[PDB]
């Protein structure tokens, strides 16, 4: 859970405490890190890059360093730079870091996730081409990396392999919007199903 | 310390009382013995000028310059950088403040806050300038839009994926058929999302009454 | 205080900065000299309310 | 005018205008632009969908032809209403208050 | 102890008013002030601020004052030279409070 | 084996050639191509089966039903359907 | 027999139907009402195992019944649009 | 001459312009003070902008889509002076279209919303309760008294 | 000739109050529950189809 994570270690920012503490530096670097995941770009300009402590804190760790690239690349929606960030990011951060360790794999995923995203929701349509040169990896590569995240539903698109494009898909439609609706009905069904059955026995 | 109040709301996006403190910071600098004053001094008349570009002003730029002393003891690159780039704003025209911070790059280089404010200025002009563009189209051509902008095709797009996230128009970009379709329609409906707090509710309040009902076993 | 800790003085003494921000927002309802210096009868208002 | 009252669509191809009388395709939609004008007929011009679909018939002289297309059809709404209705009283017999 | 209703011809209590019913009037203009806003001052800036501070930042945050751990802004006293607005000053901040 | 194979086929082509068909469903004789054609009901039309002709015909089965109003359901049924239940 | 009459506007009305604008609206409103409802009856369950039942409908506000309250709430909006389907269809089968 | 064209411009019509200024190049071009001044031929060269203005106009109301390339054709205009004619007067805030770039269409309305629609649908059926229940009483009323 | 004008009855306010006296049937129309309405509902389909 990075939820709660990101919600206290962005707020520890701007009054920390370090008597009988750890250091500033570790605190910021973690603080970003679950931050990126957890916030959406509106509020991830709010609270990490306008963030005036992380400002005032500059480049002086290159674990700091390593974070900072990320996020800015991210927001400012640059592709061509962001696949290099992300390999120094988890070479020189998350692995040193003991707890970060644990949840290594899971940031490169959902980084990669994140990116496509942004992409998908704003293009209706790309080639298999541009995406994967806009990135900076090629058309062998990109088919592989796609291959992980949508059989799992993620980012909800397809690629044609035939005409050269990907296409994109993502209902945003009444549809989608009812299936959420039943998941949360079927769940309080069967939950009156075992408590009322249970009662009547007794 | 009038200057510095200034800078500070010049930057806060508030440009009229930021304003009138580069106003008292040019008199200051000119009432005081120019030796190192007279550069302060232009440096500051760049920013009262900068105040108003943001603000689209060019009837307040005809009253504050003059050629008594404001182009004739204040005359420089800074000013001739000022009055086309604040031409070239009211026009609407992209092209027009493309070309004049070509010849004018020294300007932005070094002057921090005017590159900080022309950065923001770019971002707004383009903005403007494409929602007149698909406002009466739909299913224009990403091209189409290159002509009127002035701009590199590759540059567009890139550009217009920023503003549907930016969520003002919020479309979709064709790049392999090359049309922009704008969608400008309701996202979600309301019945629904009151309906999302009320399962979500009842699935708490289940649990709870039989917590209360477990006194039977 | 405690019934009135809050005490805002209003002057009328001024400055020079003030009084520019009060010609702007009357310039907004209906514009002064929009094609001559304004900035003339900033200076040489001095006690004016 | 004729046509789309007669029949029970309203809503007419240019194809059909154009066999009947006997004009270009192009002085078809002159006609149908001239009739949303006049008043004769309203509604939307569909050019691509090759439509006219009508929203207001303006009223007709009626001879005994056009009152026994009128009596017809609306027997056949009875006959709807009455299908309609032997369901109705099939569902919710047991109760009813 | 509140207004309440009566009937009329049965003389007892059937329906239940709000106590804010049979009281002063609140506003006997409209509530808002008229099309004046932070534009149209022309003052003051600053202390317009203070006076927001004062009355609608509370109101609007609560939470926020929670924090510092001071109890919330207390009156306010307008005094000075007239011809400042100074009420024009309190119906301009009180539009905007909602 | 040449059975299962074309009631697959009905929801996977729409036609195939002669020579294709034959491939496909392991027809061993060109005789043999045309006469499972008439069997499984597809026209054969300018050399080419058509599955999409059993697909209609399929659909006209369902129209002969009278299963099928109470079934799919009417709605006016269905809203007759839920209020009833409450007044019980 | 002239009393229960009032026209023929009487029948003619239950056939008439509103604007969709106004069921919507009513529909949304009572969708926020029984969650802000389900949230006074959560209070209601806080634990409410303490002695003697009058105690509990003071002190729960078991007066004037949280439970109740959604009852009613959710009866009247499903009754209701149970109505507007029906005579939705009935008019689609029924003109044509 | 004042007649006929006064007439044309209020009442909705369809016309194409080299056949409108074919009609009155002998007739009002040739009145001076109007047309036949100098800076008045630019006053002649703008009555063409009024004309394919009333044509965007007539064709908007009634026409629900149309393609581009048809409508380049009725108003006399090339494809590239038919768009920026459509842009402006739908800045103007009168009409509404979405033209498309590759000229296909352009789709002159501005797309329904869904409780308008329904409102509309729910009204006709009310008019015709109202109608039948109006008509049952006439038809007692000619039985009688024939 | 003799046109048909619209007609409704309405009652006056202080007829209103014996007509509320003498109504003490409980009546298959007045608009009331799930139950009221679903017997108007089909009443009113024979209403229209007979006229
Ligand atoms: N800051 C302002 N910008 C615009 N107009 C202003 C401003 N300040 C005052 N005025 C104008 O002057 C008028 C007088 O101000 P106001 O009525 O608030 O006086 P006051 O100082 O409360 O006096 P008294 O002592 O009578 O209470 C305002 O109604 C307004 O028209
Ligand atoms: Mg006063």
């Amino acid at each position: 859970n990075f939820k709660e994570a990101a919600k206290l270690l962005v707020d520890s920012l701007a009054t920390f405490t370090s008597i009988e503490l750890t250091s500033y530096e570790s605190i910021a670097t973690y603080a970003s890190v679950t931050g990126l995941f957890t916030l959406e770009r509106t509020d991830l300009k709010s609270k990490v890059i306008d963030s005036p402590e992380l400002l005032s804190l500059i480049s002086t760790t290159a674990a700091l360093q390593s974070i900072s690239s990320l996020t800015i690349s991210l927001y400012a929606s640059d592709y061509a730079s962001y696949f290099p960030y992300l390999l120094e990011t988890y070479a020189n951060v998350l692995i040193p870091c003991k707890y970060l360790n644990r949840h290594a794999d899971f940031f490169v995923r959902e980084m990669r996730r994140k990116v496509y995203a942004q992409l998908l929701e704003s293009y209706k349509t790309l080639s298999l081409k541009s995406m994967a040169s806009a990135f900076g990896v090629s058309v062998a590569f990109l088919d592989n990396d796609l291959g992980k995240f949508i059989p799992n539903k993620q980012l909800n698109c397809v690629i044609d392999r035939v005409n050269g494009i990907v296409e994109t898909n993502r209902p945003d439609n009444k549809n989608a919007q009812y299936h959420l609706l039943v998941k949360q009905g079927d769940g309080l069904l069967t939950k009156l199903q075992k408590y009322g059955a249970a009662v009547r026995l007794t | 310390l009038d200057l510095m109040s200034g800078i500070l709301h010049c930057e806060d996006k508030d440009y009229k009382t930021a304003f009138s403190y580069f106003f008292e910071s040019f008199e200051s600098y000119h009432n005081l013995t120019t030796h190192n004053s007279y550069e302060k001094a232009c440096q500051v008349l760049k920013y009262m000028l900068l105040s108003k570009i943001m603000l689209n002003l060019i009837d307040d730029v005809k009253n504050i310059l003059n050629a008594k002393y404001t182009k004739e003891t204040y005359q420089s690159r800074g000013i001739d950088a000022m009055k086309a780039v604040a031409e070239a704003y009211n026009n609407r025209s992209l092209l027009d403040f493309n070309t004049a911070l070509k010849q004018y790059e020294k300007e932005l280089m070094g002057d921090e806050l005017t590159r900080s404010h022309f950065n923001a200025l770019y971002d707004t002009l383009l903005e403007s300038n494409l929602c007149k563009i698909i406002e009466p189209f739909e299913c224009v051509e990403i091209s189409h839009i290159s002509k009127i902008i002035g701009l590199d095709t590759q540059q567009v797009e890139g550009k217009l994926s920023q503003m549907i996230l930016d969520k003002i128009f919020y479309g979709v970009l064709d790049q392999g058929n090359g049309w922009l379709y704008v969608y400008e329609t309701p996202n979600q409906d309301a019945t629904y999302d009151s309906a999302l707090e009320l399962v979500g509710q009842l699935n708490k309040v289940v649990d709870q009454l039989f917590e209360k009902a477990s006194v039977l076993y | 205080p405690g019934r009135l800790d809050r005490k805002i003085e209003f002057p009328s003494l001024r400055d020079r900065r003030e009084r520019r921000l009060i010609f702007g927002t009357i310039a907004s309802k209906m514009s002064l000299a929009p094609e001559a210096d304004l900035d003339s009868l900033i200076i040489r208002n001095d006690s004016l309310s | 005018i004729e046509t789309v009252f007669v029949k029970n669509i309203r809503m007419l191809s240019f194809e059909d205008i154009s066999k009947a009388t006997h004009l270009p395709k192009d002085n078809v939609e002159h006609l149908v632009m001239r009739a949303i004008s006049l008043g004769l007929l309203k509604g939307s011009i569909d050019q691509v969908n090759e439509l006219v679909t009508i929203s207001w018939v303006q009223p007709r002289i009626i001879s005994g032809d056009q009152i026994t297309k009128m009596k017809d059809r609306l027997v056949e709404w009875n006959d709807q209403v009455e299908k309609l209705g032997k369901k109705m009283e099939a569902r919710g017999q047991s109760i009813w208050v | 102890s509140m207004s309440v209703a009566l009937h009329r011809h049965s003389n007892a209590l059937v329906d239940i008013l709000p106590p804010d019913s049979d009281s002063s009037i609140s506003v006997m203009g409209e509530n808002e002030k008229p099309d004046v806003t932070y534009a149209d001052v022309g003052g003051l800036d600053m202390q317009k601020q203070e006076i927001r501070e004062a009355v609608e930042l509370p109101l609007v945050q609560a939470d926020l004052y929670e924090q510092i751990g001071i109890d919330p802004p207390r009156g306010v006293l307008l005094y000075g030279p007239p011809g400042t607005g100074k009420t024009m000053l309190v119906k301009a901040v009180a539009n905007s409070t909602k | 084996i040449r059975d299962e194979i074309a009631k697959n086929t009905e929801l996977s082509y729409d036609f195939l050639p002669l020579s294709n068909i034959k491939a496909l469903l392991f027809f061993n004789n060109e005789k043999e191509t045309e006469k499972f054609a008439l069997e499984r009901n597809w026209p054969i039309v300018n050399s080419k089966v058509y599955f999409n002709n059993q697909s209609k015909e399929k659909a006209d089965y369902e129209d002969e039903m009278m299963h099928e109003e109470d079934q799919k359901t009417n709605i006016i049924e269905k809203a007759m359907d839920y209020a009833i239940s409450i007044e019980n | 027999k002239m009393l229960m009459n009032l026209h023929k506007e009487q029948w003619q009305s239950g056939l008439k139907m509103y604007d969709y604008e106004e069921k919507e609206e009513s529909n949304l409103a009572a969708t926020k009402s029984m969650v802000k409802i389900a949230e006074q009856y959560s209070k209601r369950i806080e634990e409410e195992k303490e002695l003697t039942e009058e105690e509990l409908k003071t002190r729960y506000v078991g007066r004037q019944d949280p439970k109740k309250h959604l009852s009613e709430t959710a009866d009247e909006t499903l009754e209701n649009n149970i109505v507007s389907v029906l005579t939705a269809g009935v008019n689609s089968v029924a003109i044509k | 001459s004042q007649e006929s064209l006064v007439k044309l411009f209020t009442t909705n019509e369809l016309m194409r312009w080299p056949i409108v200024q074919k009609t009155y190049e002998p007739v009002l071009n040739e009145d001076d003070l109007a047309f036949g001044g100098e800076a008045n031929k630019h006053h002649w060269e703008d009555l063409q902008k009024r004309v394919i203005e009333h044509n965007l106009r007539v064709i908007s109301e009634y026409y629900s889509r149309i393609t581009l390339l048809r409508l380049n054709e009725l108003l006399d205009l090339t494809e590239s002076q038919t768009e920026t004619y459509i842009s402006d007067l739908v800045n103007q805030g009168i009409i509404y279209a979405k033209v498309n770039r590759p000229a296909k269409i352009v789709n002159f309305e501005k797309p329904k919303n869904s409780s308008q629609l329904l409102n509309e649908w729910s009204h006709n059926v009310d008019e015709l309760l109202e109608h039948i229940e109006t008509i049952g009483h006439l038809i007692t009323k000619e039985e009688i008294m024939h | 000739t003799f046109l048909h004008l619209p007609c409704t009855i309405e009652a006056e306010e202080a007829e209103e109050i014996g007509v509320e006296h003498l109504l003490r049937d409980v009546r298959d129309q007045a608009a009331g529950g799930l139950s009221i309405r679903l017997t108007n509902q089909l009443k009113s389909l024979k209403g229209l189809q007979s006229k």
